[PDB]
Parts: C-alpha cells; sequence; structure tokens
C-alpha cells in the first residue's frame, strides 16, 4: 500500500549479520521476495566498513587498539567511529578499513585472547573471572601487537513470524475469487552476508505484501492483475481507506445509437446494482436497434448477421401495381423489364416479381444489370446493398 | 557509415580497469620517467643523445631487460590512456564541436589524456577524474578557440 516504519532492526552504527535464530531457510528471497518467519534474535555487530583500495602507506592504519571515541583520523578519510578496527592492508596496496565497533581491552596475560576465541560474553557467561554483563561478541582472533583485548559487542532483537499483526481482516466479493491479508517483515539480509558500513537503519521492514491467488478467471475478473488500485469514500467518517486494492474488468460498450436508416434505433438496458458478479447470466447491458420501413424481415439472419443484407418487405418493396391485364403471373416470374410485361398495358417493373396478379402485383422490388463475362463479382445472392459497395467488377 | 560510431564501436567496451593498477602503472609511471629522464639528462651533458640504449638509463640495465621496461612501463601509459576514453564524452557533450566537430573536440581531448598520465599524480588521493578531466577542458579549450573560426582569436 504504503510504506511502514519498524524501528527494530534498525541501527545508526553499521553491522555483523552473524545472527541467531531467525529463519528464512535461504530460499534466494532470502532478499526482498523476503520469508521473514522466526528470530526472537538478531546478532548483529554494527561497524565500520572503507572499501577504498588505495595505495600503502597513505597517512597511518593503526591495528591493536581503537582509534579515537569522535571523529579520528585514518589516511585523509575520518570516522563517524564506533570502536575497533580491522586493519586492512591486502596487496601492494590496501583496500578496505573495516571497523567494528567499540571495545578494545587490553590483552596482557597472554595466553588469552583464543584460549578462548568464538565464543563472547553470553551475558550469563564470563571469561577470566570479568562480570558478565552483556553480548561481548569475542574477536576471533585478537591481540597482533600483542597486548590489547578484543571481545566486540553484540545487538540484538526478537523478530517473530510478525512481531506486530496490522488490521489482518479482509474478504472480498468472491464468487471464487480469493483474496488475503498479509504484512510480511524484511529482512537486511542472511548469514550468506556479512555487512559493511551503511545506515544499518535498514534491517527490518513489515510492509504489505498482500496478495489475491486462486484461478477461474470467469469469475476471478483480472487474476494477473488481482492488483491494487485504492480510493476514497473512506477518507472521513469511517476515515480509514478500504483498502480493497480492488481490480476491475470495466467492459465498455458504444452508445450503438444513431437511428441510422439501417442501423436505427439501439435499445440501452442494464441490470446494475452496484454489482452483480456479472450477474451469472446477465442482462448487462443492451442495444436492440430497428429496421428499415415496413417489412417482412425474412430470410434475415440469426443476430450476429454479418451479411448485414436482411431480406425484408415494404409497401414499396413489393412494387403493387395495376394488373388490368389478366391473371398472368405467380409466385416469382423472371421480369428483365420488356413489353407485354403487365400486358395490354406496359410497366418499368424489374428483377424477379413474384407475380402480378383484387388487382395488385407481388413483386418484392427488383432490378436487373446486364454484365458481361469477364467478371470479378463481389455480391452472390441475398446481398441487401448499401450503396457503392462493391459488386461484380469487370476488368 | 560512421568513425565516430567507431569510436564507439570498439571503445564503448574499453573499461577504465579499475584505479587499483594505478600504482601498477605508478612503478612504471615513473619508471619511463626515469628511463628516459636519465636518457636525456645523458643527451645533456653531452652527445646530445649517442643514440645509445644503455644510455637510455642511467643505472645499469641488460638491453632486452630493460627493453622490458619501456614498451611494458609504456602500454602502462598506454592501456590506462585507452582506457580512460569513455568519460571523455562528458567534454565532448559540454563542448558539443565549439564550432568546429564533435570528433576534433575529442582527438585535442585526447591531447589531453595523455596530458594527463604523466603528470596526471600517483599517491594523489583520488583518480584524474578530478585531476584528468582538468587538463582535458583545459586542453580542448584551448585549441577550440584557438581553433576555429578562420581567424586566429587572441584570447584577450
Amino acid at each position: 500500500v504504503a510504506e511502514l516504519i519498524d524501528d527494530r532492526y534498525r541501527t545508526t552504527t553499521g553491522g555483523f549479520l552473524k545472527f541467531a535464530g531467525v529463519e528464512v531457510q535461504k530460499k534466494g528471497k532470502a532478499k526482498l521476495g523476503y520469508e521473514v518467519v522466526q528470530g526472537g534474535t538478531l546478532l548483529w555487530i554494527p561497524e565500520e566498513t572503507h572499501e577504498v583500495n588505495k595505495d600503502i602507506s597513505l597517512l597511518l592504519v593503526e591495528d591493536g587498539q581503537y582509534v579515537e571515541a569522535g571523529t579520528e583520523v585514518v589516511k585523509d578519510i575520518f570516522c563517524q567511529n564506533s570502536g575497533v578496527v580491522e586493519v586492512t592492508q591486502k596487496n601492494d596496496i590496501l583496500r578496505e578499513v573495516v571497523v567494528k565497533p567499540g571495545e578494545l581491552l587490553m590483552v596482557d596475560d597472554p595466553e588469552a585472547v583464543i584460549g578462548r576465541d568464538n565464543t563472547l560474553l553470553q551475558p550469563g557467561e564470563e571469561l577470566l573471572g570479568q562480570v558478565a554483563t552483556e553480548l561481548r561478541y569475542i574477536q576471533y582472533v585478537e591481540s597482533p601487537e600483542g597486548p590489547a583485548l578484543l571481545s566486540r559487542p553484540v545487538v540484538e532483537f526478537a523478530v517473530p513470524s510478525n512481531p506486530d499483526v496490522p488490521s489482518t481482516t479482509s474478504v472480498s466479493q468472491q464468487t471464487g475469487r480469493s483474496i488475503q491479508m498479509r504484512a510480511v517483515q524484511r529482512l537486511p539480509y542472511k548469514d550468506s552476508e556479512r555487512v559493511k558500513s551503511v545506515e544499518g537503519v535498514e534491517l527490518l521492514r513489515t510492509q504489505l505484501v498482500l496478495e489475491i491467488e486462486q484461478e477461474g478467471e470467469q469469475e476471478h475478473n483480472a487474476s494477473p492483475l488481482a492488483a491494487d488500485i485504492e480510493l476514497i469514500p473512506d477518507l472521513e467518517d469511517a476515515d480509514v481507506q478500504r483498502l480493497q486494492l480492488v481490480i476491475l474488468e470495466s467492459l465498455v460498450l458504444r452508445r450503438d445509437i444513431a437511428a441510422d436508416a439501417t442501423q436505427g434505433s439501439t435499445q440501452t438496458s442494464l441490470e446494475v446494482k452496484d454489482g452483480d458478479t456479472i450477474v451469472p447470466g446477465s442482462v448487462v447491458a443492451r442495444t436492440q436497434i430497428l429496421s428499415k420501413e415496413g417489412g417482412i424481415v425474412r430470410g434475415v439472419q440469426k443476430g450476429s448477421e454479418a451479411v448485414r443484407r436482411c431480406l425484408v418487405l415494404r409497401h414499396s418493396d413489393m412494387a403493387t401495381l395495376n394488373i388490368s391485364a389478366k391473371p398472368k403471373v405467380k409466385a416469382g416470374d423472371l421480369i428483365v423489364a420488356g413489353t407485354e410485361l403487365a400486358p395490354g398495358i406496359f410497366a418499368e417493373e424489374s428483377g424477379q416479381i413474384v407475380g402480378v396478379k383484387n388487382y395488385a402485383v407481388t413483386i418484392r422490388a427488383g432490378r436487373p444489370y446486364r454484365v458481361s463475362p469477364g467478371a470479378v463479382l463481389q455480391i452472390e445472392d441475398g446481398d441487401l446493398v448499401q450503396r457503392g459497395d462493391n459488386l461484380v467488377l469487370l476488368v | 557509415e560512421d568513425s565516430i560510431r567507431l569510436y564507439l564501436q570498439e571503445i564503448g567496451r574499453i573499461r577504465l580497469l579499475r584505479a587499483d593498477e594505478e600504482i601498477e602503472l605508478a612503478r612504471k609511471i615513473a619508471d619511463l620517467l626515469e628511463l628516459e629522464r636519465v636518457r636525456e639528462r645523458l643527451s645533456e651533458k653531452l652527445e646530445r643523445d649517442p643514440r645509445d640504449s644503455e644510455w637510455a638509463e642511467a643505472v645499469q640495465l641488460p638491453l632486452p631487460a630493460f627493453r622490458y621496461r619501456l614498451h611494458i612501463g609504456r602500454r602502462a601509459k598506454d592501456k590506462m590512456v585507452q582506457s580512460n576514453l569513455r568519460l571523455v564524452v562528458s567534454i565532448a557533450k559540454k563542448y558539443m564541436n565549439r564550432g568546429l566537430s564533435f570528433q576534433d573536440l575529442i582527438q585535442e581531448g585526447s591531447l589531453g589524456l595523455i596530458r594527463a598520465a604523466e603528470k596526471f599524480d600517483h599517491e594523489k588521493g583520488y583518480k584524474f577524474s578530478t585531476y584528468a578531466t582538468w587538463w582535458i577542458r583545459q586542453a580542448i579549450t584551448r585549441a577550440i578557440a584557438d581553433q576555429s573560426r578562420t581567424i586566429r582569436l587572441p584570447v584577450h
């Protein structure tokens, strides 16, 4: 949503991630992608680190003691220090001072330093007869230049699956969609890891990875977008945003309204309550449209009407014209328009008459065009045009 | 259909080889300084240079052995040179072509680079990133305007 503050697993001096008994299992996203299940223990030895590969003998690096309580001199850099300084020369020139916090002590009585070595003061046990105050992480080895002890500090805190659950309650419209709350912490890193001198105020982050699982997209609208947007009717009065993190299948329909002399009047109808899960079988949205003038709408097809052409009958469609002539024509004579066509009197009629015989004709309107062979057509039959559509061309 | 692209196109991949070899070069930076510096101090006492290899070093130096000091010390101030040929674009951009040509505003900048190495300064405390440029931009400019209007101009 939003990013939380969790001061625990902060600090203001560097590190050592030598932690205890937190656990992801390494799982790659011991990283962002952070797991944080289990660890009321973060055994950590904040520090100073200076990866500056530089010529040998700059100013002076001194092992065997901590430089100065406050900003100390080193080699043309200085130090918001916190203690003992692993001095760090290696290969013809030196590269990275690693100061690690605090506390020299003074190991004379030589037989000391590794005489107890990766065991610190567990606060509870103590080493050569010295009150055991806190976790004094034993310097791995210590005392070069002979006389000066170290077991450094440690720092530690308890962080469980989640040290502080937020809200933790969430159900959704869910006609099978399945949504979930989740406030995972986040983790500076894992014992693969050896920290250095950074903000160090970054060793935890209980933000929200809140997800939405389950397939069945049919009712589970945008699953691979089961993905948040959040709005504001919960701004004040229930001021808390409803934090749906809602998704959306806002199907878009044109007005489809134009009363076209062929598309016509298109009827709009809904069912919106504020939402039946697209009402399994819904009257969502409608577009009823109309057909031109009078019409035995006829041989007209199955809705989609890919062929907008629709056989259909108006007063004018059938040519309705005085057959004083004797009963001569019938259900579909082929009038190509000629002479003695309305016998005695003649007419212009055209196309395929469905009869000329009460004296009122039967032709649904028709009109011929001689052609040639040589042809390249488009229309075949049952094709009510609109204008200038292409028909049978002749190269 | 382009030599600028060429520069890319063969040095855009050129890296800086880090600044560690600075000291590896330092050894050579000198050493060359020497090898000449003697050999012309020796020009300069006499013979205006006997054109002799040994005199190429005040201290003794087996011909092939010292031939290894040079060439190696040279590739030192040559690879690093070719290496430090990326950020230069900065000077190009800042000085587009200065009424000349992008390229000529970088090849004249190359007159820098060399005029860095040499008086780049080892055991300094940071790269010529604040010193190499320096030359660079003081070597271009000087050019640029020396260069380009077909009337030289005095800088005053």
